């Protein structure tokens, strides 16, 4: 019954720099809260519990802080060990104990810009009648690309991988998936592209192969 | 295992102190539907010990199973029932539709509606009156306009509806600036004679050969001292045999 | 050292009967109270049932009903039964254990297993300066990583996570750097016993 | 329990020859560390004692009130009633005007008679013994141990006491009342675990040679018991006369 | 003779913020120098002395710094027990101590609006010339609101209230009163109000009969 | 427990003489200086004067010459005594203590009384989705403040601090939340030991 709102899903912060990440309740929980934190190639790890009290073998750079409605993880100085995912939460209702949506720790530089690239698959695919067509951005620092499809100037799921550890930027890659007959009944399609630092890419024009 | 469950506009709240309250028994009388506790530990409640446990017991609608809780807001929250923003507590509901079997319904159940919502924690409104709905007074009872008394709960549908009736036993743990009496079970182990044991007679740990002795103990006695302030003898509860304790050889 | 087990995650047909096991050591296991936490691909944690020092159970609001958490005083073994699974269910489960205190915190984390309930099954998947690659079609849940000219090349290369396709299969894409001024993108499907691969020459 | 050894115990005992004061009805009286009660009356007399710190309106505390063949005991928050007795019309209470927050109601099976009352545990102490008397009024010239019945969980911290006397609605009711501070007896034990006869070590010279030489027999001799040594009673500041007057009385 | 130049009346942060109340004096004054906290509705209590002591009691969060000439108040992490008003006093002449003209720490939250009422007052002063017009401003963030009298498009003082403790908001109330027979003067009296937030509130005006 | 005690502190005729007490408890008073700090409705506080040990006292320039400060090593009783007093000096004074050291710190502090001058004296109130409230003139200082539904509505209830009158009066606003898809204000005057009344729509 118990609900958590934590911080937004994603913070940007450097090296040593200070992030409070905020957590409130939906009532009043005391100090019955503890921090987790979970990289996405292992399993969890706690950090705080109790709110006030940190989990041994933890660097003192984390530090808890709130109690009652707002709670708030602040770390001092973030280290390349430090970024990853973490969680709140509240213990004060034991057995519908209830979890944070997450919070994302990303490195912070320069705004890059996607490479945008579009290139056609083989023939293999035109062979049945559920062609595709791929729209590529790579290398670009934020994340919240939002890519869709346009059918003569259908929409189907992007995928974006992991933050780069020397480029620090993302890559994602979304696909034009038609149906039956619906890869010989349309002929031109178009890539909708929207991202900062280009000049509003809403319509990238491709050819059927 | 009351089988004569009251109305949730007047709770009978029963207190418990100075026993055992067998937590393994709770779980084991019926399927609960709403199994929340709170800030006691259910898993760690059989290990903890509280001076007085009180229970709370009434009837509500199916939809008001989630309305007993600190964080609550509703009718029977505002009006009837109200927990404390710390709760230590658990609060168990299980189906009554087959107790409550009557087509007719309305009978024995009554509810609150109005006067004074946000009613203090604990406090019994059980005084009938009429709300002041209107200027007059109405001479305290009935009337023109004044139609605001406490109202009855229709349990009349029968296994047809799915906001069928549930019994909610509340469970109030508290522990005061007093020696707590209603803590968990201890077991107990078979007696061993003429053997170095590890014994611990109600909280007197020792070690030493256990024999029976020839000495008598007043009937207040439960422990045997010597010179030196040795611990020479027991009164061996669960048997009230005197012991007596020699030092292992 | 100190590590908790896990085995029995595994694919299984909506409604079927599934049991996972969680194995503990380096502590005393008959002291310390287990809890089972899933997280579905994407989402957070989820707590969704848990067993006391005292046997007593505990379950979620949509769990209750159909879960069944066992947990043995000997042998370390921690075991939880499932039954009516249905495609919501499909999360990653990790097993935890319960510190000490008088409130619930996982202390210890397991391996974490996952668990996918689906009717489908596995198929064979279809392989199809510039910057290009090949595009995967009808794939399934896999152990090993795409490569590209059996991971000799040392030239940009990028594998993107996997999409959910209608009849539960998936579909992957890779990119790579080829010179502009002609390499083999290597799918090797271990679920499917078979390799297939494809070219992008200019 | 212990064998027939003499042990030196130091805890709330009331000290020989003392100066108890003695009470007769037609207020309440103080609760320092632990009150004697004794009375030779009639069981219809005297059924009961209220305790409390200040027992107007809060400070929730209650104490014993006597059935005719049982006993009631009830911590609850108690608006007092001043000067309280027990009517008879059929047994009645007449204190009990608002009863709230009530704790731990106990309830169990019930010459001169005794009594002690402690609370500086945490818990409330009640010792008794019932023993035949024969003079008239006077307290017996003899040796009786009190035997602990009672032991309450009671947590709550007390700082007045009143008895309660059982009035058939409408010179009498007498009853002593001694103070227990803190002393240190030696205590015989006899070889049932019973005590015999006690001495009072801080009374006079005799029982503090009594105490050091742990036996009450004393061998004719010359015994080391205690130290003496005056105290400072005054204190004196000495130090050289003001000199040289600091002459800034001559730069304004 | 010494005086103390602080921070601005007003510092606006939210829970868990580094704040940094900055002190000067006249001239250097050494580390003579003492704070004080001042919730409004209480007497004060001091926080620290001699700009380099802790008092006890007070928790770690707080830190004083520097001396002679420029002070800083340094708090770590802001909780709900913090937000008060303070205050720097000077020590280095003790006979004429001086105070800081001193320093509000308010809840940092979302611009809101004030909404801006207007009504006329019951019938009882009416009866009489000594009639009033009032002007009501209801829950708005910021502070900086200020409420002037236009008549026909008797000024008096207006009042504000206390930051709620939910809503973080301020409310302002302003009155207009006249002498006898006054009443009847003029037809419409405007409401001229500025604030951060909102914008053109002078149109709200009374329309006598 | 520790603290100041004050007494003394009300309304006065200007150029009348006052004096103030401050009762100390909880340490040795004969050991520590005292101090007394004003503190004007809206402004800072200011030092007014001060007594040492060896009963030296000490007062501020627009202080020095009408005041006079006194304090007794028994009783823990503090004094100050005022006269000539002006509208410029009303202010809350402080009971306040100096700590040990070498300089001058107010390490604790009294519960603070209030001192008005003014020649006015107390006069009756009376009551001068939409959003509307009841107005108050002619007021005076007041403990308790104005209510609704005779004080059973307070979600919707809000106050406003008073505001000072040519002729030494009052002036308090008071607004409430009326429901208009009929609350009765109360404003309570204790000096004046009279209440009104009335309703109000939308
Ligand atoms: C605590 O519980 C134990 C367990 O029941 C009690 O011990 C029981 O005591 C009764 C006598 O009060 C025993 O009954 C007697 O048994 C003998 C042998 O069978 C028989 O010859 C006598 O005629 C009489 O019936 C009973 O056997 C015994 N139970 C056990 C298991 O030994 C005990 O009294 C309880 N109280 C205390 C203070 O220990
Ligand atoms: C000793 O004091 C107790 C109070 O602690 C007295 O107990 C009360 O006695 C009355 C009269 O018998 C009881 O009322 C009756 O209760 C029965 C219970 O089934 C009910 O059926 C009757 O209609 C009637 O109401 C009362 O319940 C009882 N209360 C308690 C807490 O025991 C007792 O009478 C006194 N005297 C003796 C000799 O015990
Ligand atoms: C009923 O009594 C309890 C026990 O005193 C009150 O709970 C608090 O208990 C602690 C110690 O256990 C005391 O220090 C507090 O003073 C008690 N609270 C209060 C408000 O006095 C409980 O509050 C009492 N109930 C009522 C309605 O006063
Ligand atoms: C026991 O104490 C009482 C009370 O002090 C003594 O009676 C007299 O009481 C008055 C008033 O309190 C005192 O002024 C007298 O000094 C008391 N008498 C004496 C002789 O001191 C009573 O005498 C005391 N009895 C004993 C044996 O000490
Ligand atoms: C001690 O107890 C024994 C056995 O009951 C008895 O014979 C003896 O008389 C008792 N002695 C005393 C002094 O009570």
């Amino acid at each position: 019954d118990i609900q958590m709102t934590q911080s937004p899903s994603s913070l940007s912060a450097s090296l040593g720099d200070r992030v409070t990440i905020t957590c409130r309740a939906s009532q009043t929980i005391g100090r019955f809260l503890n921090w987790y934190q979970q990289k996405p190639g292992k399993a969890p790890k706690l950090l705080i519990y109790g709110a006030s009290s940190l989990q041994i073998g933890v660097p003192s750079r984390f530090s808890g802080s709130g109690s009652g409605t707002d709670f708030t993880l602040t770390i001092s100085s973030l280290q390349p060990e430090d970024f990853a995912t973490y969680y709140c939460q509240q213990s004060y209702s034991m057995p519908p104990v209830t979890f944070g949506q997450g919070t994302r720790l990303e490195i912070k530089r320069t705004v890059a810009a996607p490479s945008v690239f579009i290139f056609p698959p083989s023939d293999e695919q035109l062979k049945s009648g559920t062609a595709s067509v791929v729209c590529l951005l790579n290398n670009f620092y934020p994340r919240e690309a939002k890519v869709q499809w346009k059918v003569d100037n259908g929409n189907s799921q992007e995928s974006v991988t992991e933050q780069d550890s020397k480029d620090s930027t993302y890559s994602l890659s979304s696909t034009l998936t038609l149906s039956k007959a619906d890869y010989e009944k349309h002929k031109v399609y178009a890539c909708e592209v929207t991202h900062q630092g280009l000049s509003s890419p809403v319509t990238k024009s491709f050819n059927r192969g | 295992n009351a089988t004569t469950f009251a109305s949730v506009y007047a709770w009978n709240r029963k207190r418990i102190s100075n026993c055992v309250a067998d937590y393994s028994v709770i779980y084991n009388f019926a399927p609960f539907f709403a199994f929340k506790c709170y800030g006691v530990s259910p898993t760690k409640l059989n290990d903890l010990c509280f001076t007085n446990v009180y229970a709370d017991s009434f009837v509500i609608r199916g939809n008001e199973v989630s309305q007993i809780a600190p964080g609550q807001t509703g009718n029977i929250a505002d009006y009837n029932y109200k927990l404390p923003d710390d709760f230590t507590g658990c609060v168990i509901a299980w189906n009554s539709n087959k107790l409550d079997s009557k087509p007719s319904g309305n009978y024995n159940y009554l509810y609150r509606l109005l006067r004074k919502s946000k009613l203090k924690p604990f406090e019994r409104d059980i005084s009938t009156e009429i709300y002041q709905a209107g200027n007059k007074p109405c001479n305290g009872v009935a009337g023109p306009n004044c139609y605001s008394p406490l109202q009855s709960y229709g349990f009349r549908p029968t296994y047809g509806v799915g906001h069928q009736p549930y019994r909610v036993v509340v469970l109030s743990f508290e522990l005061l600036h007093a020696p707590a009496t209603v803590c968990g079970p201890k077991k107990s182990t078979n007696l061993v004679k003429n053997k170095c044991v590890n014994f611990n007679f109600n909280g007197l740990t020792g070690t030493g050969v256990l024999t029976e002795s020839n000495k008598k103990f007043l009937p207040f006695q439960q422990f045997g001292r010597d010179i030196a302030d040795t611990t020479d003898a027991v009164r061996d509860p669960q048997t009230l045999e005197i012991l007596d304790i020699t030092p292992c050889s | 050292e100190v590590q908790l087990a896990e085995s029995g995650g595994g694919l299984v047909q909506p409604g079927g009967s599934l049991r996972l096991s969680c194995a503990a050591s380096g502590f005393t296991f008959s002291t310390y109270d287990m809890h089972w936490v899933r997280q579905v691909t994407g989402n957070g944690l989820e707590w969704v049932s848990t067993i006391g020092t005292g046997g007593d159970t505990y379950y979620s609001d949509s769990v209750k009903g159909r879960f069944t958490v066992s947990r043995e005083n000997a042998k370390n073994a921690l075991f939880l039964q499932i039954n009516g699974l249905r495609a919501g269910d499909t999360a990653v489960y990790y097993c935890a254990r319960g510190g000490s205190g008088q409130f619930w915190y996982f202390d210890l984390w397991g391996r974490g297993t996952l668990v996918t309930v689906s009717s489908a099954s596995t198929k064979g998947p279809s392989v199809f300066t510039a910057a290009l690659g090949c595009l995967v079609k009808d794939y399934f849940p896999e152990p090993v990583t795409v490569s590209w000219n059996s991971g000799a090349l040392t030239s940009g290369v990028h594998t993107f996570p996997a999409v959910l396709q209608s009849s539960g299969l998936y579909s992957l894409s890779s990119v790579v750097t080829v010179p502009s001024s002609t390499y083999i993108c290597n799918v090797n499907h271990k679920p499917s016993n078979t390799k297939v691969d494809k070219r992008v020459e200019p | 329990f212990r064998s027939s050894v003499l042990h030196s115990t130091h805890d709330l005992f009331l000290p020989f020859f003392s100066n108890v004061t003695w009470f007769h009805a037609i207020p309440a009286l103080p609760f320092n560390d632990g009150v004697y009660f004794a009375s030779t009356e009639k069981s219809n007399i005297i059924r009961g004692w209220i305790f409390g710190t200040t027992l107007d309106s809060k400070t929730q505390s209650l104490l014993i009130v006597n059935n005719a063949t049982n006993v009631v005991i009830k911590v609850c928050e108690f608006q007092f009633c001043n000067d309280p007795f027990l009517d008879v019309y059929e047994s009645e209470f007449r204190v009990y005007s608002s009863a709230n927050n009530c704790t731990f109601e106990y309830v169990s099976q019930p010459n001169l008679r005794e009594f002690v009352f402690k609370n500086i545990d945490g818990y409330f102490k009640i010792y008794s013994k019932h023993t035949p008397i024969n003079l008239e009024r006077d307290l017996p010239q003899g040796f009786s141990a009190l035997e602990p019945l009672v032991d309450l969980p009671i947590g709550i911290n007390i700082t007045r006491f009143q008895t309660l006397l059982a009035l058939h609605r409408s010179g009498a009711a007498a009853y002593y009342v001694g103070y227990l501070q803190p002393r240190t007896f030696l205590l015989k034990y006899n070889e049932n675990g019973t005590i015999t006869d006690a001495v009072d070590c801080a009374l006079d010279p005799l029982s503090e040679t009594k105490c050091t030489l742990k036996s009450f027999t004393v061998e004719k001799g010359i015994y080391q018991t205690s130290n003496f040594r005056v105290q400072p009673t005054e204190s004196i500041v000495r130090f050289p006369n003001i000199t040289n007057l600091c002459p800034f009385h001559e730069v304004f």
